[PDB]
């Protein structure tokens, strides 16, 4: 979606592994406030919204 | 130490860095003392 208009995805129910993510050359930034990249597999949430 | 690494994954050389490198292969200490000096070597070390 266009910026003006940004789509936001609730994520619940399941099981991430941020990893897949991180682990990942394809990001040119993963930049994290209030929590740290390498620990949010050892740590869980309500909901996450994309 | 020396060595070549891919010019993107330099961030992973530091105290407090995190990585596949950082990880396995070339970890500091958490305490280190010292430098990093890092250069493009393409002219060099390409084929």
């Amino acid at each position: 979606a266009s910026v003006y208009a940004w789509n936001r995805k609730r994520i619940s129910n399941c099981v991430a592994d941020y990893s897949v993510l991180y682990n990942s050359a394809s990001f040119s930034t993963f930049k994290c406030y209030g929590v740290s990249p390498t620990k949010l597999n050892d740590l869980c949430f309500t909901n996450v919204y994309a | 130490d020396s060595f070549v690494i891919r010019g993107d994954e330099v961030r992973q050389i530091a105290p407090g860095q995190t990585g596949k490198i950082a990880d396995y292969n070339y970890k500091l200490p958490d305490d280190f003392t010292g430098c990093v000096i890092a250069w493009n070597s393409n002219n060099l070390d390409s084929k």
